[PDB]
Protein backbone atom coordinates (compact mmCIF):
# COMPACT_ATOMS: atom_id res chain seq x y z
CA UNK A 1 0.00 0.00 0.00
CA UNK A 2 2.89 2.26 0.55
CA UNK A 3 4.48 4.34 -2.19
CA UNK A 4 7.59 2.30 -2.08
CA UNK A 5 5.79 -0.71 -2.46
CA UNK A 6 3.77 0.27 -5.51
CA UNK A 7 7.08 1.86 -7.01
CA UNK A 8 8.95 -1.41 -6.02
CA UNK A 9 6.65 -3.48 -8.70
CA UNK A 10 8.04 -1.53 -11.73
CA UNK A 11 10.87 -3.53 -11.21
CA UNK A 12 11.90 -7.08 -11.35
CA UNK B 1 4.26 -8.08 -10.85
CA UNK B 2 6.09 -5.67 -13.50
CA UNK B 3 4.88 -4.94 -16.55
CA UNK B 4 8.29 -4.12 -18.33
CA UNK B 5 10.49 -7.01 -19.36
CA UNK B 6 13.44 -7.64 -17.37
CA UNK B 7 15.45 -7.59 -20.34
CA UNK B 8 13.58 -3.82 -20.92
CA UNK B 9 14.99 -2.92 -17.83
CA UNK B 10 18.35 -3.17 -18.25
CA UNK B 11 18.44 -0.73 -21.30
CA UNK B 12 21.56 2.15 -21.02
CA UNK B 13 20.20 5.78 -21.77
CA UNK B 14 21.57 8.90 -21.46
CA UNK B 15 19.33 11.14 -19.75
CA UNK B 16 18.69 14.60 -21.15
CA UNK B 17 19.87 17.55 -19.03
CA UNK B 18 16.58 17.88 -16.78
CA UNK B 19 16.02 14.90 -15.99
CA UNK B 20 19.45 14.47 -15.30
CA UNK B 21 19.49 17.08 -13.08
CA UNK B 22 16.75 15.53 -11.34
CA UNK B 23 18.71 11.95 -11.25
CA UNK B 24 21.66 14.02 -9.06
CA UNK B 25 19.67 15.84 -6.77
CA UNK B 26 19.23 12.50 -5.08
CA UNK B 27 22.62 10.91 -5.44
CA UNK B 28 22.92 10.18 -9.15
CA UNK B 29 26.62 9.84 -10.36
CA UNK B 30 26.82 8.64 -14.04
CA UNK B 31 25.82 10.82 -17.31
CA UNK B 32 24.38 7.18 -18.56
CA UNK B 33 22.25 4.50 -16.40
CA UNK B 34 20.08 1.48 -17.35
CA UNK B 35 16.48 2.09 -16.83
CA UNK B 36 16.65 0.10 -13.16
CA UNK B 37 18.81 2.72 -12.01
CA UNK B 38 16.76 5.76 -13.59
CA UNK B 39 13.36 4.42 -11.46
CA UNK B 40 15.48 3.65 -8.20
CA UNK B 41 16.54 7.58 -7.99
CA UNK B 42 12.75 8.85 -9.30
CA UNK B 43 11.73 6.66 -6.71
CA UNK B 44 13.73 8.35 -4.38
CA UNK B 45 13.05 11.33 -5.55
CA UNK B 46 9.09 11.46 -5.37
CA UNK B 47 9.72 9.23 -1.50
CA UNK B 48 12.23 12.06 -0.17
CA UNK B 49 9.17 14.93 -1.91
CA UNK B 50 6.44 13.50 -0.54
CA UNK B 51 5.11 14.07 -3.89
CA UNK B 52 2.34 11.04 -3.72
CA UNK B 53 -1.57 10.62 -2.55
CA UNK B 54 -0.81 9.97 1.73
CA UNK B 55 -4.04 8.39 1.57
CA UNK B 56 -3.74 6.78 -2.00
CA UNK B 57 0.09 6.26 -2.29
CA UNK B 58 0.04 4.96 -5.33
CA UNK B 59 -1.15 8.50 -6.84
CA UNK B 60 1.58 10.71 -7.47
CA UNK B 61 1.04 14.98 -7.85
CA UNK B 62 3.59 16.91 -9.61
CA UNK B 63 1.35 19.96 -11.64
CA UNK B 64 4.09 22.04 -9.14
CA UNK B 65 6.70 19.88 -9.89
CA UNK B 66 10.01 19.58 -12.18
CA UNK B 67 8.33 15.87 -12.66
CA UNK B 68 5.26 17.59 -14.10
CA UNK B 69 7.18 19.11 -16.83
CA UNK B 70 9.59 16.42 -17.51
CA UNK B 71 6.30 13.88 -17.47
CA UNK B 72 4.26 16.37 -19.05
CA UNK B 73 0.90 15.00 -16.57
CA UNK B 74 -0.22 17.12 -13.47
CA UNK B 75 -0.52 13.19 -11.49
CA UNK B 76 -0.17 9.98 -13.06
CA UNK B 77 -0.56 6.16 -11.11
CA UNK B 78 2.60 4.42 -10.16
CA UNK B 79 0.57 1.28 -11.19
CA UNK B 80 0.53 1.69 -14.88
CA UNK B 81 4.18 0.74 -15.55
CA UNK B 82 4.54 1.44 -19.45
CA UNK B 83 2.48 4.53 -19.00
CA UNK B 84 5.59 5.88 -16.62
CA UNK B 85 8.20 4.06 -18.75
CA UNK B 86 6.77 5.82 -21.80
CA UNK B 87 7.13 9.33 -20.35
CA UNK B 88 10.52 8.66 -18.95
CA UNK B 89 12.04 7.29 -22.49
CA UNK B 90 11.50 11.54 -23.52
CA UNK B 91 13.44 12.70 -21.44
CA UNK B 92 16.40 10.17 -22.30
CA UNK B 93 18.56 9.03 -25.63
CA UNK B 94 18.14 5.09 -25.74
CA UNK B 95 22.47 4.23 -25.43
CA UNK B 96 22.39 0.17 -25.97
CA UNK B 97 18.81 -2.12 -26.11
Amino acid sequence: LTFEHWWAQLTS
Amino acid sequence: GSQIPASEQETLVRPKPLLLKLLKSVGAQKDTYTMKEVLFYLGQYIMTKRLYDEKQQHIVYCSNDLLGDLFGVPSFSVKEHRKIYTMIYRNLVVVNQ
